[PDB]
């Protein structure tokens, strides 16, 4: 359906937590090695011809690198299902 | 001590729907700021879709009260439609009865809402605008049958007052907002302009003469007024595909106040962007208006907000925190929620926001 | 194991569960009471001594319920009193469990009158309004205990701090202050405001960690108190008694059963009488009581910090972590104090244990005369300062190393606890890259950057427990008199039997750290019961390696291969009898299961060090010249 | 700023380009959408000045080839006007 | 028992100077656990006010002001910088400029202003019978000429 | 859940002549007091402070 999910290549670390939640009838998530898997050479990816937009991949809040995005149906791009409100800070000392 | 016992419930619907059920109970042991006691009231609001092609809906309202050994009743029933997104049309009728006196009326009204600006930067830099200044214009034509002696007396006195004095147009605002209401007008953020009378006529009718009056007035706001800043939210003509209701009742006395509210209607939850939805921003006029009676007795607070979501929806960024998750329900009690409840029961307008997704 | 997690329960179910648990406690205490019966008032030669009752016997003898005698009237009266108290405990426990039923199911209704009850008013809305009346509630418990002693057990309240009448006097003094403190908090609640919102995880974690230090305090208080002349009638009257335990070396029987067995004792397979004064029973019971509260106290501390992290992580995921005024949050929400605070604790931990470990090896080197050295070259002169020599009896070098091993052991575990407290969501390295922690239990992130194992806060809890073993075990050696000052002692190799005399020890410790194992197990091997515990403890412990090594994927290999053998073997040997497909624990379960086998296995064996005798002499061990 | 404000993954507020429509101007439709996705912004030289200093980063989302002035190496060196080179992410599913 | 706690911790300091001088240092800290009456939360703000003597002959001084705020995930900035002088004891002259930026939108401005303050009375009995007057009725008149460059749509 | 404040300042006009050789701290401004009074009546609170 709408709102595809689109794992980012350059940020992925290959932890594989994204791959767990995808239903076994849908093997939409896979691996790519192209090198030695100790300096980050087994990044995963999503197959768009099998994905059925479960949101199990995004709504689970598991990606630690922000590699899952879940682009919105019209044009919008997400990175995590909710973000804190970005305040700004200092130091205090009660005299 | 003066404990304040209150009980709240919201129930939502899934999908793209916006309907909701609302339930409320309340109790205080404080004397209401009414110079006549006791005072009781029931309110029925019903609305059904007249027809969706025109956008016309039919809305009814009934009020009964007993104010210090005096029965008062007000019935109104009308048809409303949005002719444009900033014009609204209404045709309705009703009656009012106090004690033994009673009389009917039929009105014919239009309302136009205008904002002072339309800058799109305000639309791309602020995700959740709150204050929005504007002005409303009301054009009313109402007919009342003159059958009682007192109706004829009021009519003749009004004609004489309108003819004789040159300051009727602005002094009418003194009689208009009786008692403390007038004061709220300044503080609640509103400004009522002088009315403009377009002619008082009398014409023969079915049983006798009928007084016809048509008049125009306007009122502006600095943003706190919901009827102006949220002109689009308060009349959800889209989601009214089935009848909706609001049904409340308070019952005051010399020693505390009783409240009881049911309701079911759309517009409870709105889109918040990025797939998340939210409970609608709390209206500000009721808060600041009730703040003018809620500062008379310091009180203890206990309450329980209980929100029920549909399948697969999760609350994220609830500020203040909730206390329990009974697998679909979320409950707020004590602590920061109690502090916020005490804050808003005195006129405070701090934001308690709930975002939910799926 | 998360069926009773806090975010799923409301407030009443906590009260119901607590009442039910109190009832269960009453049942088991009554069970202990009748486990300590000797004669059965009707006359039915009862039970033999077991470690559960021998732990509480001094308290009963102090209260005039049990006694230290073997006569006609004494045992008959003691059995009757114990039966009465056990029955009373059973009754009150049944009532309490019924009340637990009543509070668990939201059913506070009177059975006699058709009345109801609201948990809100009957009162308090938040927990700070509840702190107040609780102090009034506890003032009643102190008041009742003074009444129970005075009315039933005698012991009129008298301020004499050498006999038990002082305890009765104190319970009335405390009821005064807890009541007086109760009213003020009812009118002026205190304020650490964040504990009321998520009050069943935040406030719980603070209490659990606070209880942990309390348990350690009573652990140390009991050790000092029980060795005073005032406590003499109840603790080292144990020495001049004779004990019959279960698992004692029994009356052996030959194959002639004829069969010249044993000493002259009419029962065959009889339990031999064991003297309780050659056996250091007076200290053995004291060690058992003290160590139980110390290890439980430490464990509560680790749990309290761990659950604080579970809450602490949660408020950083929704967004409220930025949103606290409580100073208990702003003092560490900076990421430059955290490095300084963690830096200054990991360096002090470096400076301390390196100092003691240098001393311990140097003493060990000096005995064996390695590299041509004498014992005169050792630190046999490093006594504590004279202003600190009151807290020790016979101050010496053995006390100096102990006072610092505890510091070195404690701060070594504090590193993990701090890293739970601060780096629950982000660490300087994890924010150095672009990375998250999101689950407080995720095992790793993969082989990227060389490996990312055990970074979550649950793993940090495991290492605190594992590092805490060294600190906890150091207590077992010290309270059993083990000379932790050098790692060999009493060994007949070069100079170990010299410590005595060059240091004027004026006592005689059992052995060194290594030689601790060869000694002591002379008695462990003598008992068949203790011998089985030795074998079981070692079997459980090493199984931890099966789940603690980096092998979970390897075990996932064989499970697949196994499933096909029990699949191919039900094929042509027996007919179709097989559908079972072997499960392997996940990494998160592997560490949870591994830590319990490691921690559980090692401390079932520590029991043998304590519950096998004291064996500390007072002979200065003349020189081996 | 502090790790606990905004998102903990990023060192500063991240933006993405989502629209590239040609409206009589070629690339008026640069729609800078933040990571949280509640706005639809534009080049807006104020955004450019806060970009150039330390605080904004933008990315191009391989899902305006020359109109955004690709230069000449590694198939990507996207610059906006003259100053700062908006890095881009890749999502090649093949 | 009684009602809500909500302690309010605050810390104040004044430091004066001797002689006929009137200078002073002021320091303040404050904390409350109450929800602010802001229909948008959270909200943060910093304010810098600086002033230096441009030149004493004319009486002209230069004053700057900078505001940053984050109001519910929205950065707002306002800079103003101006020169002020008392032309009479009841007229004041000012020439300054600044800018305001919200989110991505931003624009500058330059103003040119005068202010006149008038009291409703000048009775000297009010000056010889009351040693410390407090309430004093009057009216202010502002005359402003501001220019804003139009560059955005 | 509460409000944080932090203020520094250094400027003239803090102390004024009061006649008869005595000086005084300037009369407290009234507009800030009455304006803040419109938000300070929502929660009853406990007070502790230093003035030094
Ligand atoms: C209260 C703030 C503004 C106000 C704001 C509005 C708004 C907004 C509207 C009108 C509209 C009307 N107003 Mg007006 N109007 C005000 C004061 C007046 C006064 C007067 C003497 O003061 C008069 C005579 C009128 C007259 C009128 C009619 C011209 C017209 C239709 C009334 C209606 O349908 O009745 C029916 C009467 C009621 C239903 C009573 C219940 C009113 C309360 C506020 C409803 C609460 C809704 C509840 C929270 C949720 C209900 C949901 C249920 C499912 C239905 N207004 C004040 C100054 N007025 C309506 C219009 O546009 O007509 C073209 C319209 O949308
Ligand atoms: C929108 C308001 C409702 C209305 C609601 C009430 C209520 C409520 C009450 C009365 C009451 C009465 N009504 Mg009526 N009344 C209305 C229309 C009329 C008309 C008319 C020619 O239209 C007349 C002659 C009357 C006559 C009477 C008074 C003689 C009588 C008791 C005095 C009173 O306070 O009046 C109040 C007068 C009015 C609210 C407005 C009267 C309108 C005048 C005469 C004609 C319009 C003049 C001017 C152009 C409109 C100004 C706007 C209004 C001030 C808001 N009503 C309109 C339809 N009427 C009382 C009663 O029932 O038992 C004691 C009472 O409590
Ligand atoms: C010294 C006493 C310890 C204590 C010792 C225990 C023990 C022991 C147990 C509980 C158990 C529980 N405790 Mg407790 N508990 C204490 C203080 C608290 C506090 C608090 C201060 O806010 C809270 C919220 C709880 C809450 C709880 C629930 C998690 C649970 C009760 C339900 C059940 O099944 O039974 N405890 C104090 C700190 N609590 C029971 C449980 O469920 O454990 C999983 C359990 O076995
Ligand atoms: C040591 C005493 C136990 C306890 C043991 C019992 C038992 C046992 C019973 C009650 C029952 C009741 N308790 Mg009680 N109850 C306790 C603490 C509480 C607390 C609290 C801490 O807030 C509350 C609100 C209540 C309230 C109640 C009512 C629901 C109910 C009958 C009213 C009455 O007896 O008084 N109990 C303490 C912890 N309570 C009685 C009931 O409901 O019967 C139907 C019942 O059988
Ligand atoms: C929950 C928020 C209130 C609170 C009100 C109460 C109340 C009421 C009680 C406790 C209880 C306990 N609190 Mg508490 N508690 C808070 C702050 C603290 C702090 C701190 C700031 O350092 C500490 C160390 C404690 C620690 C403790 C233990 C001393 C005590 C019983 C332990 C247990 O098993 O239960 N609380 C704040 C002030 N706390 C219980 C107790 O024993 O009080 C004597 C109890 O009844
Ligand atoms: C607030 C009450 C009155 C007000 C009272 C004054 C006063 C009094 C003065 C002006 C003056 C000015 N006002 Mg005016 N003015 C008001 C509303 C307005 C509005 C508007 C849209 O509402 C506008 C556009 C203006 C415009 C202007 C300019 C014509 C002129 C210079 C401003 C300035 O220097 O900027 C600089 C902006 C600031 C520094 C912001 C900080 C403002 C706060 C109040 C300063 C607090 C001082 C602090 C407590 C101590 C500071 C000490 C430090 C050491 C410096 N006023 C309101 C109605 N206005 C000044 C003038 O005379 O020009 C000839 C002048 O003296
Ligand atoms: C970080 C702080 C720790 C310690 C310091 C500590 C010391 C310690 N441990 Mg340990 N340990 C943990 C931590 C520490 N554990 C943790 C976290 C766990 C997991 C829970 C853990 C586990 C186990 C297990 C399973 C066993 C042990 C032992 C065990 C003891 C034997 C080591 C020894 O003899 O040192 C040798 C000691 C000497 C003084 C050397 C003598 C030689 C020559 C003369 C000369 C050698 C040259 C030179 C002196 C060498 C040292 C150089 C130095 C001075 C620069 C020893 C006392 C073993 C035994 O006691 O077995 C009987 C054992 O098998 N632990
Ligand atoms: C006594 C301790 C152990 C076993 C008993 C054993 C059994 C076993 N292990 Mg092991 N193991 C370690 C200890 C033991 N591993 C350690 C300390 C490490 C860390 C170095 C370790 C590591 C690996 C890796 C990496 C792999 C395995 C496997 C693998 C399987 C192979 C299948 C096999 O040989 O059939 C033959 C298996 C048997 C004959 C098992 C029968 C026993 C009888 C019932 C004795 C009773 C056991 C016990 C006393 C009762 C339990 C009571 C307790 C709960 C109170 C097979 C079940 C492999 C698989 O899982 O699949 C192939 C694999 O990859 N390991
Ligand atoms: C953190 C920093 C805390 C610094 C505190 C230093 C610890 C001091 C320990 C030595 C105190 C001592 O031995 O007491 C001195 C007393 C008695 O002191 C001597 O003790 C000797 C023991 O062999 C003999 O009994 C002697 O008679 C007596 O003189 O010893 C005890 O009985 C201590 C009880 C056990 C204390 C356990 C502490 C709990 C720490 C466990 C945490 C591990 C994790
Ligand atoms: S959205 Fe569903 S189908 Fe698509 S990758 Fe995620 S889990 Fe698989
Ligand atoms: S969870 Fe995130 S980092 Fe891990 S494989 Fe999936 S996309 Fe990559
Ligand atoms: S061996 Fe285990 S802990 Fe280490 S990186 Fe691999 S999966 Fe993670
Ligand atoms: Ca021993």
């Amino acid at each position: 359906a709408k709102k595809h999910y689109f794992i980012i290549e350059n940020l992925c670390v290959g932890c594989g937590l994204c791959l767990d939640k995808c239903p076994p009838k849908v093997n939409a998530i896979g691996y790519k090695f192209y090198g030695d898997v100790q300096e980050g050479g087994f990044r995963c990816y999503i197959d768009q011809a099998a994905c059925i937009s479960c949101s199990a991949c995004f709504s689970g809040d598991e990606c630690p690198s922000g590699a899952l995005i879940e682009v919105l149906p019209d044009g919008e791009v997400l990175d995590f299902s909710y973000t804190p409100p970005e305040r700004l800070d200092f130091d205090l000392r009660f005299l | 001590v003066t404990t304040a016992h209150s009980d709240y419930e919201i129930v939502l619907e899934g999908g793209s729907s916006s309907w909701g059920k609302v339930k409320a109970r309340a109790k205080v042991n404080a004397p209401p700021a009414s110079p006549l006691l006791p005072a009781d009231c029931d309110v029925k609001l019903n609305v059904k879709p007249l027809d969706p092609a025109k956008g016309f809906v039919r809305i009814s309202a009934v009020f009964e009260s007993i104010v210090d050994s005096t029965k008062n009743k007000l019935t109104i029933e009308a048809d409303i439609a949005n002719e444009t997104k900033e014009r609204r049309i209404s045709v309705g009728e009703g009656m009012v009865s106090v004690g033994d006196f009673s009389h009917t009326f039929s009105f014919e009204g239009s309302v136009v809402n205008l904002f002072y600006y339309r800058s799109d930067a305000v639309r791309r830099n602020v995700p959740n605008p709150i204050y929005m200044q504007g002005r409303q214009f009301h054009d009313i034509l109402m007919k009342v049958p003159l059958d009682n002696n007192d109706l004829i007396d009021t009519w003749e006195g009004t004609v004489k007052a309108i003819g004789s004095t040159g300051a009727f147009n602005d002094w009418i605002r003194d009689f208009w907002f009786i008692g403390p209401a007038f004061t709220a007008l300044n503080e609640g953020g509103q400004r009522i302009s002088r009315i403009e009378v377009n002619g008082l006529n009398t014409e023969s009718g079915p049983k006798g003469p009928v007084g016809v009056s048509r008049w125009r007035f306007s009122h502006g706001g600095s943003g706190m007024v919901d009827s102006i800043s949220r002109w689009a939210e308060l009349f959800p003509s889209d989601k009214l595909n089935r009848p909706a209701q609001v049904e409340a009742g308070f019952r005051s006395d010399s020693q505390g106040i009783e409240v009881k509210v049911d309701g079911e209607f759309p517009g409870v939850s709105v889109d918040a962007g990025g797939g998340l939805r939210r409970i609608l921003n709390h209206p500000l006029i009721p808060l600041v208006h009730h703040g003018m009676v809620g500062k008379f007795n310091n009180f203890n607070v206990d309450a329980q907000l209980k929100v029920v979501l549909p399948k697969g929806y999760k609350i994220r960024y609830a500020a203040p925190q909730y206390r329990s998750q009974n697998l679909e329900e979320y409950r707020w009690s004590g602590g920061a929620y109690a502090r916020w409840v005490e804050h808003v029961c005195k006129g405070g307008v701090g934001q308690f926001e709930i975002l939910y997704a799926q | 194991y998360q069926i009773f997690d806090t975010e799923k329960l409301d407030d009443e179910q906590v009260v119901g569960g607590h009442l039910a648990l109190l009832g269960v406690l009453g049942f088991i205490m009554g069970i202990y009471y009748i486990s300590g019966i000797q004669v059965f008032p009707w006359g039915a030669p009862g039970f033999h001594d077991n470690w559960f009752y021998l732990t509480i016997k001094p308290r009963m003898v102090s209260l005039g319920i049990d006694t230290y005698s073997t006569k006609t009237a004494d045992l008959e009266a003691a059995g009757a009193r114990l039966l009465g108290w056990a029955a009373f405990h059973f009754l009150v426990g049944s009532v309490l469990i019924f009340g637990g039923w009543r509070h668990w199911t939201h059913n506070l209704t009177n059975p006699f009158t058709g009345r109801c009850g609201n948990f809100r008013d009957f009162s308090a809305k938040s927990y700070k309004e509840a702190l107040g009346p609780h102090a009034v509630y506890m003032s009643l418990l102190f008041l009742g205990w003074g009444i129970v002693m005075w009315a039933i057990l005698g012991f009129a309240p008298i301020p004499d701090f050498q006999t038990i009448n002082s305890e009765t006097f104190m319970s009335f003094v405390f009821a005064v202050i807890f009541f007086a403190l109760g009213i003020y908090w009812w009118n002026n609640p205190p304020n650490a405001a964040i504990h009321l919102n998520d009050d069943m995880k935040a406030a719980f974690s603070v209490h659990l960690t606070a209880i942990g230090y309390i348990n350690i305090a009573l652990g140390c208080i009991a050790f000092v108190a029980f060795q005073q002349p005032s406590f003499a009638p109840y603790y080292k009257e144990l020495d001049k008694l004779v004990f019959y335990l279960y698992g004692e070396p029994f009356n052996r029987v030959s194959f002639n059963f004829s069969g010249a067995k044993e000493f002259a004792d009419f029962p065959a397979y009889a339990i031999l009488p064991k003297s309780g004064e050659a056996f250091g029973m007076a200290r053995v019971v004291t060690n058992l009581i003290v160590f139980n509260h110390i290890i439980c106290g430490v464990l509560y501390v680790f749990a309290g910090v761990y659950h604080g992290g579970q809450y602490l992580l949660k408020i950083q995921l929704n967004g409220m972590y930025n949103q606290i005024k409580s100073i208990w949050i702003t003092k560490g929400r900076d990421q430059e104090v955290q490095v300084k605070i963690l830096g200054t604790v990991m360096a002090l931990c470096f400076a301390t244990m390196l100092s003691v470990y240098a001393v311990i090896v140097w003493n060990t080197i000096c005995e064996l005369n390695i590299f041509g050295t004498n014992i005169t070259m050792s630190f046999y002169w490093l006594k504590p300062l004279p202003i600190f020599q009151w807290m020790f009896a016979d101050p010496s070098i053995n006390d100096w190393v102990m006072a610092h091993v505890i510091t070195a052991g404690s701060l070594f575990s504090l590193i993990a606890l701090v890293r739970i407290a601060f780096f629950a969501h982000t660490s300087p390295l994890w924010d150095d890259l672009g990375l998250k922690k999101n689950s407080y239990s995720f095992p790793c992130l993969g082989p990227v950057y060389g490996g990312t194992c055990g970074v979550s806060i649950q793993d940090q809890l495991w290492f605190a427990m594992l590092w805490g073993i060294k600190g906890l075990s150091a207590v077992c050696w010290y309270i059993d008199g083990a000379w932790i000052a050098s790692m060999m002692y009493g060994v007949p190799a070069a100079d170990a039997k010299a410590w005595d005399s060059i240091a004027h020890l004026h006592h005689h410790y059992t052995s060194g750290i290594f030689y601790y194992f060869w000694t002591e197990t002379v008695t462990i091997f003598s008992s068949s019961h203790l011998s089985t515990i030795l074998m079981i403890g070692h079997l459980v412990w090493f199984i931890s390696f099966a789940v603690w090594f980096e092998d979970r994927g390897s075990r996932l290999e064989g499970a697949d291969i196994q499933t096909r053998t029990i699949r191919w073997l039900g094929k042509k040997f027996l007919n179709r009898d097989v559908n079972f497909r072997f499960p392997v624990l996940t990494i998160s379960d592997s560490k949870l299961a591994g830590t319990f086998l490691y921690f559980g296995g090692t401390f079932m064996l520590v029991f043998l060090f304590l519950a096998n005798g004291f064996y500390q002499t007072n002979s200065p061990l003349p020189p081996p010249v | 700023s502090g790790p606990w404000s905004g998102n903990a993954v990023h060192k500063a507020e991240k933006y993405f380009i989502t629209s590239a429509k040609r409206d009589r101007d070629g690339k008026l439709q640069i729609e800078l959408v933040p990571a949280s996705g509640r706005r639809k912004l534009s080049p807006t030289p104020e955004m450019i000045r806060r970009l150039i200093d330390g605080e904004i980063e933008i990315y191009i989302l391989t899902t305006a080839i020359d109109m955004n002035k690709e230069i000449i190496d590694m198939e990507n060196r996207y610059v906006i006007d003259f100053d700062k080179r908006g890095v881009k992410w890749t999502m090649r599913e093949i | 028992g009684s009602n809500d706690v909500t302690t309010a911790h605050s810390d104040y300091e004044i430091v004066l100077e001797g002689g006929s001088s009137s200078w002073g240092k002021v320091k303040a800290r404050a904390k409350v656990n109450a929800p602010p009456a802001s229909p948008l939360l959270p909200a943060d703000c910093d304010v810098k006010l600086n002033v230096k003597p441009l030149d004493p002959a004319k009486g002209f001084v230069r004053i700057s002001a900078v505001f940053e705020s984050i109001v519910d995930s929205t950065k707002n900035k306002l800079t103003i910088e101006a020169d002020i002088a008392n032309e009479t004891k009841e007229r004041r002259i000012s020439v300054g400029e600044g800018m305001v930026s919200v989110g991505d939108f931003s624009h500058t401005f330059s103003f040119e202003g005068s202010v006149v303050n008038l009291f409703y009375y000048r009775s000297d009995a009010v000056r010889r019978n009351v040693p410390n007057p407090i309430y004093m009725q009057g009216r202010q008149f502002h005359d402003i000429l501001m220019k804003v460059p139009l560059d955005n749509n």
